[PDB]
């Protein structure tokens, strides 16, 4: 074995067997479910300015007031991220003003729902799924989301159980009961496909689904990668943190990065001068923290409001808008809760064996 | 304490140590460059040393519109160190916690939230909405007989002051 | 002869606990894989940054060391005797012998004039740093 | 006025260098808060082209509920949407079926549930209750009744 | 960033180390967006398989 160099090839040639005159239509189809990751929220960094520059030294105190409101604005602006990223996480889950809950007697045809509903067996009662992944993912202080992860998972739990017994219904309004087969069937309705098709074949498509969520675990177990986009976001707050603390141990051009070895080892009229450099190093360091925060901070609102929006259309609803919901047409999802994120199982329908009948216009 | 082992100084709270330090090494450092363990130079036992607890003091009150009294939390400090509730977001001073959950009115963090009732502040742990469960069964469906339009207002910002600064 | 040092030659940089951490730092290490040379006699050797110094004896036949410029009474040198069950560690201006060496009777030095320092407390490898 | 060139350059320069940095953080705060704004004017212009020059079928986007029809009203800095939309209100329990069973023929709704009065079944809209005759001319026949 | 700072000098090279990671972040700064800029391509064009 060796490592080569090539030029990549961008996917497998297939002309298309165009002609006026023939049409090709999928015998069978395959429900396809597919899992989308998107960060909701980040960690609540708080970093007093004033506490990080001046480490409990009356001297520093004293010499940052000339700096007048520096600090006041940036505790303002990481408190400003620290309020976002709670809006962000009712935005994304807190979308249902009932909690809904699935009956004791689980009849879904064998449309299992065990590895998406919560369990009794587990603490945390939370959802086989929701358990890999939980389980795979100075002068400052870290901030308690307001919503815990329990909370969290009781939200995608009421989310789950009224998607499974109401179908949309509850989402526009008053949750309105429905036996699952018809759901299925108005869904499939939705999407050019008449119900008779999902009544015929209602035992195969239920069979079938079980182990399309088997395989969503196992597919999850099995690569570590994916979940990258979560711990892609935990990396970068951590590197950002890190960076700080590091900064701090810099000496930004002073005889020596400690303050009470500054004010121990020279008089007021020279410490003064090595303070204002060590002052100066670390405001500059502390904007540039708060200003890559506020930029992350961009990024996640952004996907905060994506998420939310996928949820409201792909699971408080069907979903026309191709490649929204996943590849293929859209037929519903379901959430689960995930660190610092949501996680969309979507359902799709597929074609699959397609042929050449003969037709006219 | 402010404290001086040998060459290491600082300030903060030295608590027993559960760590086993080689026979050679002097202190312990963490991840971060900063010290967090040190070896008695007497006695040989292993302090672990613990920054001394800080945090933001905030108000939570309704206005004084309503009441002029207040409750303080003091963010991540244990009550032993400061109507007094120790709760998962730092001690919350005058309010008092109750059992009854509502909606959650002015938030204080980890799912409690506080509220001015019938009167004090109380704390609690919020409820997420009404319970209701769907009758649901395989044979039986329900169709509004007297539909309601609904007109509700949203708000977006469209433009910013336009400020030029030479 | 040569021989090739592998992974040997790491030492502690310090006197501070890390747990589960990966620590980065600048310090005179043997490289890995270096070339350290196999002697097999006992001629003078050159000290540069420091010594890096390896034997696997069973019968303790090398006991000691001498450290120094001169080595001949001009200048203060460090002498090294693990002798019996007492290591002795003294600095003087030794006049060692032009072939220094321990019986089975003590050959080192003829001379030790202005004495500065006295103290007394299978594969062995060690790292010698000034 | 106080300090001679060689004293005042100093002190201007350390001027100079501190309102420079302050200038640089308000342009970089207003960048920031610009960009959420075009955000928000991005969302406004499609919100207004989706619910108020059409009608939306996407749930939630144009408010709560079956998205109807919308009304812009301008305000200082912005825009402000009075979304009307179609709610349930009274749901009934009635009787229902997936399917009927006629000559051995599965008879599928064309359009809504089996619903009825308890006694004789009858077909109605999805969203709303109007019970009809179930009748040949409102179900298609696909199948049998042994699916 | 430090051989745009110090253009092959060994006095401002050795200067700039007292800056600690300023240099390390700016070229991870840019290059995360170097590799975003080949995201965002193929999420553009490559959705055909
Ligand atoms: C459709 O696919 C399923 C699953 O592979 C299979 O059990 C069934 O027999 C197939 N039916 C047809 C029409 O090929
Ligand atoms: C649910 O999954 C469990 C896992 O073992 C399986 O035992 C059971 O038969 C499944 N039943 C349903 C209704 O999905
Ligand atoms: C579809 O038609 C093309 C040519 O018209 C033919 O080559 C191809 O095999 C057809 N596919 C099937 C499944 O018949
Ligand atoms: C706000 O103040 C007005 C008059 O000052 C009062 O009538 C109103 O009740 C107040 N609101 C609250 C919440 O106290
Ligand atoms: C408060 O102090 C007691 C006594 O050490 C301790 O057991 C308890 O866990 C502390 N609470 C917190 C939140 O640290
Ligand atoms: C809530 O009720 C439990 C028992 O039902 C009691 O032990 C607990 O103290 C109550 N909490 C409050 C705040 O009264
Ligand atoms: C529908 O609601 C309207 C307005 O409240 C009321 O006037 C009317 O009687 C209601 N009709 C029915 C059938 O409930
Ligand atoms: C080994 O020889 C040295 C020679 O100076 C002597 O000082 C030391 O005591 C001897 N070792 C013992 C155990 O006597
Ligand atoms: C003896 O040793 C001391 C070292 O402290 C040195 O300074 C002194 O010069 C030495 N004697 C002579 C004659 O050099
Ligand atoms: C709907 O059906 C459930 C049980 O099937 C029943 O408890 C409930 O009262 C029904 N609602 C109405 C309005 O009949
Ligand atoms: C149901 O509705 C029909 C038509 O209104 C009516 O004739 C019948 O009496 C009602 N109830 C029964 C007994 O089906």
């Amino acid at each position: 074995q060796s490592i080569i160099a090539y030029t990549m090839s961008l996917g497998a040639e297939n002309s298309v067997a165009y002609s006026n005159n023939s049409i090709a239509i999928p015998t069978n189809f395959t429900i396809s479910v597919t899992t989308e990751i998107l960060p909701v929220s980040m960690t609540k960094t708080s970093v007093d300015c004033t506490m990080y520059i001046c480490g409990d030294s009356t001297e520093c105190s004293n010499l940052l007031l000339q700096y007048g409101s520096f600090c006041t604005q940036l505790n303002r602006a990481l408190t400003g991220i620290a309020v976002e990223q709670d809006k962000n996480t009712q935005e994304v889950f807190a979308q249902v003003k009932q909690i809904y809950k699935t009956p004791p007697i689980k009849d879904f045809g064998g449309f299992n729902f065990s590895q998406i509903l919560p369990d009794p067996s587990k603490p945390s009662k939370r959802s086989p799924i929701e358990d890999l992944l939980f389980n795979k993912v100075n002068g400052l202080t870290v901030l308690p989301p307001l919503l815990t992860d329990e909370m969290i998972a009781q939200y995608t739990s009421a989310l789950l159980a009224g998607t499974i017994t109401s179908g949309w219904t509850f989402g526009a309004g008053p949750a309105l009961q429905i036996p699952f087969p018809m759901q299925m069937a108005y869904r499939f309705n939705g999407i050019g496909v008449t119900q008779n098709v999902l009544y015929e074949n209602q035992k195969l498509i239920a069979n079938q689904f079980n182990s399309a969520i088997g395989k969503i675990q196992d597919s999850l177990s099995s690569t570590p990668s994916a979940l990258g986009k979560l711990q892609d976001v935990v990396n970068q707050n951590a590197q950002a943190l890190n960076t700080l603390v590091k900064q701090l141990s810099s000496n930004f051009g002073a005889i020596s990065s400690v303050l009470n070895d500054i004010l121990s080892r020279l008089d007021p009229p020279e410490a003064e001068v090595q303070i204002d450099r060590l002052i100066t190093g670390r405001l500059q360091s502390l904007q540039t923290y708060v200003t890559q925060q506020l930029i992350r901070a961009a990024e996640i609102r952004a996907s905060a409001n994506l998420a939310a929006t996928k949820m409201s259309e792909c699971v408080l609803g069907q979903s026309k808008r191709v490649d929204f919901c996943g590849k293929g047409y859209h037929l519903m999802s379901f959430p689960q809760s995930a660190p610092h994120g949501v996680v969309f199982l979507h359902v799709t329908y597929v074609p699959a064996q397609e042929k050449n009948f003969t037709t006219a216009p | 304490v402010n404290f001086n082992f040998n060459g290491l100084t600082g300030t903060g709270v030295l608590t027993e140590s559960n760590k086993k330090f080689l026979p050679f090494q002097q202190f312990g450092r963490d991840i971060a460059d900063t010290t967090d363990a040190v070896r008695d130079p007497q006695t040989l036992e292993i302090l672990d040393i613990t920054p001394c607890s800080f945090g933001g003091v905030s108000v939570i009150t309704p206005g004084t519109n309503t009441s002029n009294q207040v409750a303080v939390l003091y963010q991540d400090v244990n009550c032993t160190e400061v109507n007094v509730f120790q709760t998962r977001a730092g001690c919350l001073i005058g309010a008092e916690h109750v059992n009854n959950s509502y909606e959650c009115d002015i938030p204080i963090g980890a799912g409690i939230c506080a509220s001015y009732q019938t009167q004090s502040i109380i704390a609690y742990t919020m409820s997420l909405g009404a319970e209701n469960s769907v009758a649901y069964s395989n044979n039986s469906i329900a169709i509004p007989t007297n539909f309601t339009i609904s007109v509700t207002t949203e708000i977006l910002p469209v433009s910013m002051t336009k400020t030029s600064v030479d | 002869a040569y021989t090739n040092s592998f992974t040997r030659g790491v030492y502690y940089p310090d006197k501070v606990f890390r747990s589960s951490v990966l620590h980065s730092t600048q310090d005179l290490f043997l490289p890995f894989f270096s070339n350290v040379t196999w002697f097999h006699d006992n001629p003078v050797l050159p000290f540069n940054d420091g010594v890096y110094f390896a034997s696997t004896e069973k019968s303790n036949i090398i006991r000691g060391w001498i450290f120094g410029t001169t080595l001949d009474s001009k200048t203060q040198s460090l002498l090294i005797v693990n002798n019996a069950t007492n290591v002795v560690i003294k600095v003087c201006e030794f006049q060692f012998c032009n072939d220094p060496f321990l019986g089975v009777e003590f050959r080192v030095y003829s001379s030790a004039n202005n004495c500065t320092f006295e103290y007394v407390s299978n594969l062995r490898e060690f790292v010698f740093k000034n | 006025s106080r300090l001679d060139p060689p004293e005042a350059e100093v002190q201007i320069d350390r001027l100079i260098t501190g309102r420079l940095q302050s200038l640089q953080t308000y342009v970089t705060q207003q960048l920031i808060r610009a960009a959420e704004i075009r955000a928000s004017a991005n969302l406004a212009a499609t919100k207004m082209s989706e619910c108020v020059l059409g009608q939306s079928k996407r749930v939630d986007f144009c408010g709560k509920g079956y998205h109807l029809m919308s009304f812009p009203q301008s305000a200082p800095h912005g825009v402000v949407f009075l979304h009307v939309t179609y709610v349930p209100a009274q749901e009934k329990n009635f009787t229902t079926a997936p399917a009927i069973c006629h000559d051995g023929k599965a008879h599928f709704p064309r359009e809504g549930v089996f619903v009825s009065n308890g006694t004789h079944w009858f077909v109605t809209q999805r969203n709303f209750y109007e019970p009809q005759i179930i009748t040949t001319d409102n179900t298609f026949v696909s199948g049998n009744c042994d699916v």
